[PDB]
């Protein structure tokens, strides 16, 4: 244990920014199933944590792409490196929440 | 200084105390 | 945007490791719902990412206690700093998936 | 250098290879 951690940095450090966060390739690309991926996950910064009151919501404001190099492999085939654009989160904040 | 505290913004120890 | 990522880099990255994790405080404590926690979450150094294969599953082997200062405050009432210890963990590794 | 292609280790470049 590293002992009791002082209050303003667990706000600060908790507080709705970009963090970097894994994200699986299966769950952004749902028409690519018969092609397994390696990796089937890819790193990339998103916004994660929590809002200043329980009514908002850590939401993104800004976006991008960013290319990545995936192995593409498939059964009794043969395997491939392609080029793979994924969608990242340039700046976050908090909303009043909607749905 | 006043009353500037924002709801989406980094709240300081002032905005803490009058939550 | 950047430019295409070293394969060697978007594995060793996003393999099964111990990385920085934001957790909501509601989901490991269900019974505290009366008192709103400022922050109402915490960072804890979690497993995130993918196993080498489809019928793997990143879990983590050991674990570990943290304790952190968390402000609990209540409707029409005051508020209060108290200590909250929480789970984290320390190693990870991929195992074949049961359920 | 043979075949210690472990399935939950880091599987290398030779390890890739022959997945």
């Amino acid at each position: 244990h590293h002992e009791v951690v002082k209050f303003m940095d667990v706000y600060q450090r908790s507080y709705c920014h970009p963090i970097e966060t894994l994200v699986d390739i299966f769950q952004e690309y749902p028409d690519e199933i018969e092609y397994i991926f390696k990796p089937s996950c890819v790193p990339l910064m998103r916004c994660g944590g929590c809002c200043n009151d329980e009514g908002l919501e850590c939401v993104p404001t800004e976006e991008s792409n960013i290319t990545m190099q995936i192995m593409r492999i498939k059964p009794h085939q043969g395997q491939h490196i392609g080029e793979m654009s994924f969608l990242q989160h340039n700046k976050c904040e908090c909303r009043p929440k909607k749905d | 200084g006043g009353n500037e505290c924002d709801i989406a913004r980094m709240w300081e120890w002032e905005c803490f105390e009058r939550l």
